[PDB]
């Protein structure tokens, strides 16, 4: 199917109303002036966009003859009987005009024959080029016939065929005004609690299709029913091998038996839960999970903290505030300093904070030893990241990736950092793409990389100050089950000089192996002439004499 | 007798193109 | 052009190269003009060589093909030179034509006997197209690269890209151009950004220095707002004088050696 089953289409819909309805619907008016309106629409765009219950929906509005004509049903395996299934196609639509063809999944039959190493394959493509003719030619006046299309690889047409369809619609993936619609219309026949919210639900799913937002209302369905199977499952273990294979054995015995399940709504919390469960079909592949490092992970740092709720986790959240003010859906991070200092601490903490979509590359990993192949994995980056915004991409130790172009550089690597350069700041837009880098070098990053629209901003990070010390050894040990007064005494005492994160982190290790030498021989003690593994304070003063710090030369790196 | 149309396999065997690695 | 600033002379070469000859080419054949063009922008990153293409792509109505870098290649033999042979078939038959070529260092690097031969095999066939015993007249072609002199000698020769446009810095008169274009796109009045585009601490200031300095400027607003929203709930953001005062402390520019790029 029906015109309410079509939803988040309204361009589309408009368009179809002078190039498919009045065709079919209209044919008095092109008879006025003896003109024959043979047309032929041609629907591409992302699987899932409802190009299908589309062209449904729109040949029952209509109701003129249609005929579903689905590409691999016209293969026979007689030598000619596949190429007269789709001549008769065409002749039942002549024979019934006004009709509507819709030749689904087009591209199966219709590809280009100069690579269709076939018989075949060559001569049902000259078919569908005779067929789509003899429509145009004879059908009586007044009477026209619509050949609808679809595919979502258009570009496997042959352009022979594909210059047959007057009109190419593209629909792709939903907006946010689209999603709110297509949800309404999903569940338009269900029962909800009267307290959804689509306008958040269609907020929430950035990255989602009109298939992906059916199986969030088929998840939000299966929860309401979730409690109906407990009061099952309750049913039969109070009736008479782990939990959940008791149950599909209490089940299996009453199999005979079934139980009405009571009506029930959809609550907003079960939709708001439905959500997570539900993976969109561009992030099945190429995205990372989100890591679990929160800010409460993180010590001290709060001048970088603000910088990057400035500048990521701010428009990410409330893209219509930094709008007003003018500021692009985009951002480039350049973090820096020694090692051990909390980069890419920092950079998980965003990509968890921020509750955007997260890729992370670990360095050189897009390189491939094809020529074109690691350039191609860098175009590829961007566009899941592209088509699933906002999306933030981390370059972890990013000076292998692009490094500074001189000479002496690699062909093959300078080709990568140009790739970079244009998909960076280039002819197409980024926009819901914040990228994030860390590494250690930043001299050795290409100076063009380095510059506003790519890398706009760089954040240092370098070794913690004494008082920053007490804030990073309180978080790591906190994080990790002593008090704070001896923490505040073991952080500023004079021998965690030139310390970093991931030596307090190592202090903290160190403190930890002193206390179970001190369990091991005590245990031995108390129970062969005659416990509880904690982290005293004579415990620490052990590791500080033995854990010295790690970035031996910080002025290597500060500059 | 009827003439049918059968599905086949072939060779192929495209020739990709490589980078490779140099000392200093 | 309202969204490009300064670069007065860079316009009139490309409105006399490609956008005169496009809308008017009985004018230009008259004189002896081939209806055919290559240039290539070259200069220091962040100045503004895919702004001004961009500008006469649109500007010109013509169609356009844009070339990404090294995006042309492809791992199996032969296929590489192919698209670039089908690129100017494409634009052959949809003349006129601009093909733009940004990053052009990635895909015309000196033919060198360290260049091996995947690569090799698409400069030559990019000279053969450009200038060779073909016709590619209505095809128009721009290169913007930060690496001019990383392109091979033979492509830069009348014929193929015959004239090299320096966008570079730009001047202090500059950049209240390209201040207040960008200021004018993305909404302080006007005396107050010559006052910001002059400031000493603009000075090696390229377009997206000047584009970083209002978003740091607009950033800037909104920490204002913030600490004052919560003043009153507690006890329209606008980017006011005093914004720009701290944006121009924490702005540097992105060139450290515009030499170099020279
Ligand atoms: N705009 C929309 N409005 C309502 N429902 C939609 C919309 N888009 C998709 N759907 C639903 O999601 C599913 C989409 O499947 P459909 O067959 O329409 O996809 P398609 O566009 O034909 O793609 P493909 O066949 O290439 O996978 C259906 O269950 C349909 O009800
Ligand atoms: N500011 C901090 N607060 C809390 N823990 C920290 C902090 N900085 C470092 N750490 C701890 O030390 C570890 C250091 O690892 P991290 O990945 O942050 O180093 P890095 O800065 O990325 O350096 P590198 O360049 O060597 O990768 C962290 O995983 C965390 O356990
Ligand atoms: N003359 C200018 N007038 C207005 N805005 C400008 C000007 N120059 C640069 N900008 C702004 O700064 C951006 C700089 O990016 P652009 O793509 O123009 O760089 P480029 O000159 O090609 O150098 P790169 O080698 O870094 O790509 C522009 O997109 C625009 O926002
Ligand atoms: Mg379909
Ligand atoms: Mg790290
Ligand atoms: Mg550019």
């Amino acid at each position: 199917m029906s015109i309410l089953d079509i939803a988040g289409v309204d361009d589309t819909l408009q368009r179809l109303l002078k190039e498919v309805w009045f065709p079919l619907r209209g044919g008095e008016a092109c008879e006025k002036m003896g003109y024959r309106y043979d047309n032929g629409v041609l629907l591409h765009g992302p699987s899932g966009c409802g190009k299908t219950t589309l062209a449904h929906a729109i040949a029952g509005s209509i109701g003129v003859a249609f005929i579903p004509v689905s590409a691999p049903s016209v293969i026979g395996g007689t030598s000619g009987e596949s190429e007269k299934n789709i001549r008769d196609v065409f002749d039942e639509a002549i024979r019934l005009a006004p009709c509507l063809i819709f030749l689904d999944q087009i591209d199966a039959i219709a590809g280009r024959r100069e690579s269709a190493n076939k018989g075949m394959e060559s001569r049902i493509v000259a078919e569908i080029m005779n067929g789509m003719d003899r429509i145009r030619q004879n059908t009586p006046l007044g009477k026209n016939v619509v050949v609808l299309a679809a595919t979502n690889r258009p570009e496997f047409l042959d352009p022979a065929i594909r210059r047959r369809f007057s009109v190419e619609i593209d629909m792709g993936m939903p907006s946010e005004r689209a999603r709110e619609q297509i949800l309404r219309s999903l569940t338009r026949d269900l029962s909800l609690a009267d307290d959804i919210n689509f306008k958040e639900l269609a907020k929430m799913t950035p990255g989602y299709v009109g298939s992906d937002l059916q199986y969030v209302v088929k998840a939000a369905v299966s929860e309401s029913f979730q409690a109906n199977i407990d009061s099952l499952l309750a049913q039969a273990r109070a009736k008479h091998v782990s939990q959940p294979q008791r149950d599909w054995l209490l089940l299996e015995a009453h199999r005979d038996e079934e139980v009405s399940w009571p009506s029930t709504k959809i609550t907003m919390e079960q939709f708001r839960k439905a959500v997570s469960l539900v993976q969109p079909a561009s992030k099945r592949e190429g995205f990372s999970t989100i890591p679990d490092t929160t800010w409460s992970h993180v010590g001290a740092l709060e001048d970088v903290r603000k910088k990057l709720e400035m500048s990521i986790i701010g428009p990410i959240k409330n893209p219509e505030l930094f709008t007003r003010v003018g500021i692009k859906p985009a951002a480039g991070i350049l973090l820096w300093g020694p090692p051990g200092c909390g980069k890419t601490l920092v950079a998980k903490a965003v990509a968890n904070e921020s509750k955007a979509n997260f890729i992370s590359i670990k360095g050189p990993e897009l390189l491939n030893k094809y020529v074109g192949e690691s350039e191609r994995a860098v175009r590829q980056l961007f566009s899941r990241a592209k088509s699933s915004a906002p999306c933030i991409l981390f370059f972890d130790q990013m000076d292998a990736l692009v490094p500074r172009r001189d000479d002496s550089l690699s062909d093959a690597s300078a080709r990568v950092v140009n790739t970079l350069l244009t998909e960076l700041d280039g002819v197409g837009d980024r926009s819901g793409i914040y990228v994030i880098g860390a590494t250690n070098r930043p001299d050795m990053i290409d100076e063009a990389i380095r510059r506003p629209g790519r890398l706009g901003t760089s954040i240092y990070v370098g070794l913690p100050s004494a008082e920053d010390r007490v804030k990073i050894l309180k978080t790591l040990y906190r994080n990790t089950v002593t008090t704070d007064a001896d923490l505040e005494k073991v952080a500023l005492d004079l021998r965690c000089t030139g310390f970093s994160g991931a030596d307090l982190g190592n202090l903290m290790q160190a403190a930890a192996q002193a206390c179970l030498e001190r369990v091991y021989t005590q245990r031995q003690q108390k129970r062969k002439e005659g416990i509880e593994p904690v982290i005293t304070m004579e415990d620490w003063e052990k590791a500080l004499n033995e854990v010295k710090p790690s970035v031996k030369d910080p002025e290597k790196y500060m500059h | 007798l009827l003439l049918l149309l059968l599905l086949l396999l072939l060779l192929l065997l495209l020739l990709l193109l490589l980078l490779l690695l140099l000392l200093l």
